[PDB]
């Protein structure tokens, strides 16, 4: 049956238009991040807590555990 | 009772200008011109 009709409704141009935009530039900068901090994660980080070795000053950021809070 | 020859022929006038804005409502075959293009 060819009883199409057209079906009027605002225009969703500029909503979808917006929302593209914002998943695009969050994603642009986001998407580094997340792999970034994959590869920290796999072929770096958690260091070990150890004892600190006699006459030995250890530096203010060898008391942190992960490798960007160092 | 019953419609007053005024309201008699503007209610025909009325209904024969819906009539034709409601078949103006529908889409011609070709009408959802829609663009192609991509990138068990
Ligand atoms: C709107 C949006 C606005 C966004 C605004 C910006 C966002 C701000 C957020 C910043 C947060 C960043 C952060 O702190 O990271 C969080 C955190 C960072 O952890 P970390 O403290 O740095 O590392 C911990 C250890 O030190 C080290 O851990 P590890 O070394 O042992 O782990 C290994 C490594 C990798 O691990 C692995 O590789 C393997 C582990 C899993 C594999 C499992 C097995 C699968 C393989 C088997 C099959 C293949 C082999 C066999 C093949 C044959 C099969 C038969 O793990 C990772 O690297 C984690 C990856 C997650 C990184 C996410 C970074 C966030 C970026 C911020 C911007 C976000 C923008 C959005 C777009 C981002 C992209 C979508 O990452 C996560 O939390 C990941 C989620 C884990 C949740 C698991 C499930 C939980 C669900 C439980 C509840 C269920 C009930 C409901």
């Amino acid at each position: 049956h060819g009883k199409r009709l057209f079906i009027i409704k605002p225009s969703g141009f500029y909503d979808r238009r917006f929302l593209k935009l914002m998943r695009f530039y969050i994603l642009l900068t986001g998407i580094p991040v997340a792999i970034g901090i994959t590869l920290v994660n796999v072929f770096i980080g958690e260091a070990e807590l150890a004892d600190i070795p006699e006459g030995y000053v250890p530096e203010h950021w060898e008391y942190f555990k992960h490798p960007i809070s160092r | 009772s019953g419609y007053t020859p005024d309201e008699k022929l503007r209610l025909q006038q009325l209904r024969e200008l819906r009539r034709r804005w409601l078949k103006d409502q529908e889409l011609s075959p070709r009408e959802p011109v829609l663009p192609p293009r991509r990138v068990t």
